[PDB]
């Protein structure tokens, strides 16, 4: 809010800013703006759906398990395993939870909106995508989500890369193991990274640099005696203070401008990941993706996104021709 | 006596007088650079009576402050003397402390030597012609004693003229066991400040040489060694960034001039 | 107030921020230090052996309450310029110390004294540091410093080795060299006394009579305050908004008790916003915590201006348990306030909301608000009403390792997407 | 420039021209970012003409929902609006398989 | 357009303005901040005297 | 700083650097748009591969 | 570097700018950012083996 | 270097500036607005009575 961050509660400073024109109603519907496309990003990546699935009472794929992505009860906030670590790996900064300290600090109007959609029923549509596409393949991203067996959707996604089904089954269980392996070890490796979620983490980082560096600019001279209000009032005399006031609001507010132009451009590029990443799921999530490097490398064959702190992550799996012979062909 | 050492990290004070809590403020100000030079000065005085003559006393330049430390039994050094040109062609401080008492004055004072024939007064001064300024009230320094002579209190002072408001940075930390400044971080904090008008190059101390002990002689100079335990050393402009604690005292500065990665 | 804050007499369907809300303050306290022992400033200004400018003399000012209007009457003022500091209120101000300089000039030299000034007095004899704060009195003493003969009472330099810096004094008596030509006390040629002649005749025009000049020098950096002016100190409330006059640091904000350990000779503290947060008291040395009101961002949610009137406010981030709920005349800025913030109360952790009750059922919905909550417009019999998000509608499958589901029939559907290929182009 | 004189009036001119030309400032580089988000649904809009268009596309929920046929774009002013022609399929039926 | 005039001291006839505050100026003749007009001082110690 | 004395030489100065360092936000600005475009064209050319 | 863009190795003018707060640190933290994009970009774009 | 010299009256003596119009400063000497340079004026009552 420009009044309270650029003249706070001073009635004189408030009527030498409302000469400025429409200076900050534009810049109101800026961040509001960038607040609905945020709200929208995350509505179009994940609301893919338009029914909420669930996951079948007993969980037998052919020997696959899906302990490590699927929600368990047992935890409080119905995330899987996998998806509650992202949220433990991203140091959350602020959420605007009526907090009523350098968040505390900021009685300088920079509020924090709640996003529309809480991490409970974000984790919802991850799960509810998660059972369309491990009971009805790439069918519910079509019409109706058709049952089929999870041995056949695999053979199916084999022949979808030309392997053929006898291939899936006559090593179902060599297939099934390595599986789960890869799901275990993809935790371990999450969980042992240095940092793997860089994006996110620098995602939230660059919110929080720019919040404080916009606290930090109240204090600028910019060529005045003092940087606080208060003091320039009671020592000067109201035509002195008006071009001093004056001068230090133009500084505050060109280092508003700052702030929204950058937050411009990272929304711009916030909502091209944001659109690369509901693409993805289209196409990776929602069947098998013939496009080559695209859902992780090698031959893909499904994936499973998890809920994570302001952003999505991906489990492509995807099928590595692994060792190799040399033969003689014409 | 004279030798030089080491200023490891040392001579960290509050530039201003503003509370604050877990905040990494910098701020520039004519501060004690880390891993310094700093020199000894001793005063040896054991002959005097066997006629011999002290002469063992130099002109101290003050360019820019002057770092006090220093590990006195009771009282041994009192005050110091500033100015320049010595003589009344120009004026000099007289910053001296007796019991609970500081007087320091302004005035043209012409002398040679720094004693006051005490364990009084005069011997270090000749001329209280055109006075300009006095100053009275509590002294810098508190003495405490631990019952016993392991508990060696160090006196860190720090001395500026900005534009008068004298500096008396001091703090006391008796935690030395004998070595000589060690390894550690204090913060230290003002006293009084008021303004001289002067031009201050010049540097002296006084010592309690009417009863002086443990001041052995030698010829140790350019880099040496020699029992002296009595500190200076020169500020310079320098940018600080200060780690202010949770509680709101500090516990650790960095340096912006020294090394590359500070 | 949505109506207003966008400039159309129609609203649509959608949450809009309009303004803040803030507690306004009860009362005024000052806490100027209980002083009444009025400073000396009769005997700097109205005195006879002002001092020559060469040696100007320093006057400190130690606890008083200074009103600085009495002294109109002490001198002419011909001229009574200030700096960053203004004389109008200069009385409501609290410096930590004040310093009176006094001396005389040349007329054409009155102005010379100043921040940054290059000359010979401003240069040589007193010289001002450019961020210097007081302010310099300035009037014309002719009529008592005039000599028929010469008024050989006042001195000045005009040669010394280099510059000076500023607020110190050279007053000295050797021989200037002038040059490599080496002189020993002799004054002779080559070599000229600093200090000559300043004497003042009564015939003199002006710009060449004495001006007998007094400059205070102020500090009102945010440090322990004294000299202060006449203010009466109030008695020190806690726990409600009020607008502290703490040793000229205004402003408002709650102040409570606090916990913090401002050293002797530390008297403000400081955030990491560089605005104050905590104060010290100085009539009882207590600490006490500063901060701002409860406030907050307002958001009306209303459907459209053609469907209803009917609005519901939600404000941003506030519990309605303490402030949103607290409300009286000339106490909160928005006076919209008839809203009774007692019915249809929709706590959210998006902020509370007001005009709006609870649904356990679920919808699509249509304005957002944060939090999985959206308001909407239903029939009872019509009113605003907040619920949680409908996800989509709940639905299971039969996955059977055996089973399997096979479409008998098919549907084409032709879809729509809009996509912008082009905007206006413009020149400027 | 009828009330002030030029002595006074530069400056004030100067800080009248300042302020303006910030404002138009402001205003280029909103139009900056508008035309770069602009040029992504345009780049956007190309890939779907050269994919929906000019043939069949097997990327899933790229070109409309369901499995895609065809695409027929219209002209809109300032813009292009796709008509895809989509396969769903519709009412199903359970069946027990090996 | 509107002619106030009186008579005040030297010291003060600076004071008459925009936002000054003192004697006459905060309790005998005020002008506003946003006052446009101007201000005529002439000495009158011959005739007022 | 060798015609104008430090008064009136450092509100000259701050109007100097204030249009400098606006002058310079502005290349910054283009820059940013200008990398995000250059982004975008890298991350084509990167499906592209 | 915006002390030497800005003020040419002038203290007074270094003294004026430093007073405008952190309004380069994040000029250069912008820049540094946008370079180690450009590399970013280059290795995405080939280094895909 | 040029000086020019001259006498006028009291109320005057601030007329002669850049942009400034009236009776002097418009039809006997006008200085531009760029003009560099500056004016000195002290009163010559005692001669020029
Ligand atoms: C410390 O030494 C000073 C001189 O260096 C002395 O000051 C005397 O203080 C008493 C206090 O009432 C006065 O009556 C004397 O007139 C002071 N003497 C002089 C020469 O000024 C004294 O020895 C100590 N200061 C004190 C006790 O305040
Ligand atoms: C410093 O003190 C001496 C003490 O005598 C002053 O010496 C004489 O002071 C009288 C004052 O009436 C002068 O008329 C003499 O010319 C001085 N004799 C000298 C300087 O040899 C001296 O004036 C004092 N200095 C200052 C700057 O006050
Ligand atoms: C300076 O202080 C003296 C007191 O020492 C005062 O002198 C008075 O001046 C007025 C004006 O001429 C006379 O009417 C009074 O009779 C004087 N009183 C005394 C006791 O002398 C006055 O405050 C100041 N005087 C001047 C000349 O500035
Ligand atoms: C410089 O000027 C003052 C005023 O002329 C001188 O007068 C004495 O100042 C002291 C304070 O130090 C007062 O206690 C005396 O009452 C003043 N008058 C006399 C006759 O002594 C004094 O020399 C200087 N003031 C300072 C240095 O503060
Ligand atoms: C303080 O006074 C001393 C007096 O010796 C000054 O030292 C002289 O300074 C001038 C001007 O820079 C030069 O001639 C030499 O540097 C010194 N002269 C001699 C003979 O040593 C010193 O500069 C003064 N301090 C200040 C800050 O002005
Ligand atoms: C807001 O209300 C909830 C529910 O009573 C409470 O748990 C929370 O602590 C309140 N907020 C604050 C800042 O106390
Ligand atoms: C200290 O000074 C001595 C001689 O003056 C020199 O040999 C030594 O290197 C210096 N040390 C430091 C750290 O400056
Ligand atoms: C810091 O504060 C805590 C709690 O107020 C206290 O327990 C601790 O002793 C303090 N540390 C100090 C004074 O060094
Ligand atoms: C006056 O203030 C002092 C502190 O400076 C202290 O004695 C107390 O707060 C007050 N005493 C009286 C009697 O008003
Ligand atoms: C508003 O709604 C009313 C009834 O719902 C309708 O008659 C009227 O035409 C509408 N006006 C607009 C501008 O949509
Ligand atoms: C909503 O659900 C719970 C109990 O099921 C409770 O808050 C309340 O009785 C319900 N409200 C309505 C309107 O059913
Ligand atoms: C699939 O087989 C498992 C293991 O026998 C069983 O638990 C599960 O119910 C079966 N699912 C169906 C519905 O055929």
């Amino acid at each position: 809010d420009c009044t309270m961050y650029i003249c706070g509660d001073s009635t004189e400073c408030s009527n030498l800013l409302l000469q400025y024109g429409s200076f900050c109603t534009q810049l109101k519907r800026a961040l509001t703006g960038i607040a609905v496309e945020q709200d929208k990003n995350t509505q179009e990546v994940f609301a893919q759906v338009k029914q909420i699935y669930k996951t079948p009472p007993i969980k037998y794929f052919g020997g696959f398990n899906f302990s490590q992505i699927l929600p368990d009860p047992s935890k409080p906030s119905k995330r899987s395993p996998i998806e509650d670590l992202l949220f433990n790996k991203v140091t959350l900064a602020d959420a605007g939870f009526i907090k009523q300290l350098i968040c505390a600090q900021k009685f300088n109007g920079l509020t924090v909106l709640p996003p529309l959609l809480t991490d409970e029923m974000i984790a919802q549509y991850t799960s509810a995508l998660l059972a369309g596409t491990i009971t009805s393949g790439w069918t519910f991203g079509a019409g109706p989500a058709l049952q089929i067996p999870f041995p056949m959707q695999m053979a199916y996604r084999f022949n979808g890369i030309g392997v053929t089904q006898n291939v899936l089954y006559e090593n179902q269980k060599l297939i099934a193991n390595q599986f789960n392996s890869a799901i275990g070890k993809i935790q371990d490796s999450l969980s042992s990274t240095p940092s793997a979620l860089g994006k996110l983490q620098d995602v939230v980082n660059h919110n929080a640099q720019a919040l404080n560096t916009l606290v930090k600019q109240l204090s600028s001279k910019f060529g005045a005696i003092s940087s606080v209000l208060n003091d320039i009032l009671s020592r000067l005399d109201p035509p002195e203070a008006e071009v001093q006031i004056d001068r230090l609001i133009t500084g505050r507010l060109q280092s508003l401008q700052t702030y929204v132009t950058q937050q411009l451009i990272r929304a711009a590029e916030i909502r091209a990941s944001a659109n690369l990443a509901a693409t993805k799921m289209s196409e990776c999530v929602l069947g098998q993706s013939k496009r080559v490097d695209f859902c992780g490398k090698g031959y893909h064959l499904m994936s499973f996104p998890q809920s994570a702190p302001h952003g999505v992550v991906f489990l492509h799996v995807t099928y590595v021709p692994a060792q190799e012979k040399n033969f003689t062909t014409a | 006596t004279q030798s030089y050492t080491n200023s490891f990290t040392r001579g960290v004070y509050y530039p201003d007088k503003v509370f604050r809590s877990s905040v990494l403020h910098s701020t520039q100000d004519l501060f004690l650079p880390f891993f310094s030079n700093v020199t000894w000065f001793h005063a040896i005085h054991v002959s005097g009576t066997n006629g011999t003559k002290r002469f063992d006393n130099p002109v101290l330049p003050f360019n820019d402050g002057v770092y006090f430390a220093s590990t006195e039994k009771s009282n041994i050094i009192r005050g110091w003397i500033f100015g320049t040109t010595l003589d009344s062609k120009t004026q000099s401080l007289l910053i001296v402390n007796n019991a609970t008492n500081v007087v320091i004055k302004v005035c043209e004072f012409q002398f040679c030597n720094d004693p006051f024939l005490d364990v009084s007064e005069l011997r270090v001064y000749s001329s209280a012609n055109n006075c300009t300024f006095e100053y009275v009230s509590q002294p810098f320094l508190m003495d405490l004693e631990g019952k016993q002579g392991n508990f060696k209190n160090l006196r860190e002072f720090v001395f500026k003229n900005i534009d008068g408001y004298f500096k008396i940075y001091s703090k006391h930390t008796p935690v030395n066991l004998g070595r000589d400044l060690p390894q550690g971080f204090s913060a230290l904090e003002p006293l009084v400040d008021l303004p001289i008008g002067i031009n201050i190059t010049r540097f002296q101390t006084l010592l309690a040489l009417h009863r002086s002990y443990l001041t052995p002689g030698d010829s140790s100079s350019s880099w040496t060694a020699g029992a002296a335990a009595y500190y200076v050393g020169y500020l310079q402009p320098r940018t600080f960034l200060l780690k202010y604690n949770e509680n709101g005292t500090i516990t650790d500065a960095v340096d912006c001039a020294l090394d590359p990665l500070s | 107030e949505t109506k207003c804050t966008l400039k159309s007499f129609t609203v649509e369907k959608g949450i809009y921020q309009t303004s803040n809300f803030r507690v306004q303050p009860t009362e005024s306290i000052v806490r100027f230090p209980n002083i009444t022992n009025l400073c000396p400033f009769h005997e700097v200004f109205n005195a006879t052996r002002f001092a020559s400018v060469y040696a100007w003399n320093r006057t400190r000012i130690s606890n008083c309450v200074a009103d600085y209007s009495v002294l109109y009457n002490f001198a002419p003022f011909f001229a009574f310029k200030c700096y960053g500091v203004s004389p109008t209120k200069l009385n409501d101000l609290c410096f930590t110390n004040v310093y009176a300089d006094s001396f005389v000039i040349r007329g054409n030299e009155v102005s010379q004294i100043a921040p940054g000034q290059t000359g010979n007095i401003a240069d040589y004899n007193y010289k001002l540091p450019d961020d210097f704060t007081g302010c310099v009195i300035a009037w014309n003493s002719n009529k008592l410093d005039s000599k028929v003969s010469g008024n050989y009472n006042y001195l000045y330099r005009l040669f010394r080795k280099s510059k000076l810096k500023p607020f110190e004094r050279d007053i000295s008596t050797e021989i200037y060299q002038a040059g490599n030509k080496p002189c020993n006390g002799v004054a002779g040629f080559n070599c000229y006394f600093p200090l000559q002649s300043y004497g003042f005749r009564p015939t003199y025009g002006v710009g060449h009579q004495p001006y007998r000049v007094v400059v205070l020098s102020f500090e009102l950096l945010h440090a322990p305050a004294t000299v202060c002016g006449p203010k009466k100190s109030t008695n020190l409330v806690k726990n409600k908004c009020v607008n502290f006059n703490f040793n000229g640091l205004t402003g408002t904000g709650v102040l409570t008790e606090s916990n913090k350990k401002f050293l002797p000779f530390q008297q403000f503290g400081r955030d990491i916003a560089d605005t104050t947060d905590a104060v010290r008291d100085p009539q009882t040395l207590e600490i006490l915590d500063i901060t701002p009101c409860s406030f907050g961002g307002v958001s009306v949610i209303t459907p459209g201006t053609n469907t209803s009137n009917q609005v519901a406010v939600l404000y941003q981030d506030v519990n309605c348990t303490e402030v949103p709920v607290a409300i009286h005349a000339d106490q909160l800025t928005p006076t919209w306030r008839v809203y009774s913030t007692g019915s249809n109360v929709f706590q959210t952790r998006a902020g509370c909301l007001i005009g709006a009750e609870y649904v356990n059922n679920s919808y699509e919905c249509d304005i957002p608000i944060g939090a999985g909550i959206c308001a909407s417009y239903q029939t009872q019999s019509q009113s605003i009403i907040a619920y949680t998000m409908s996800l989509g509608a709940e639905n299971s499958v039969a996955y059977s390792n055996n089973s399997i589901a096979i479409p008998t029939n098919f549907t084409i559907s032709v879809t729509t997407e809009i996509l912008p290929v082009s905007m206006t182009k413009t020149s400027v």
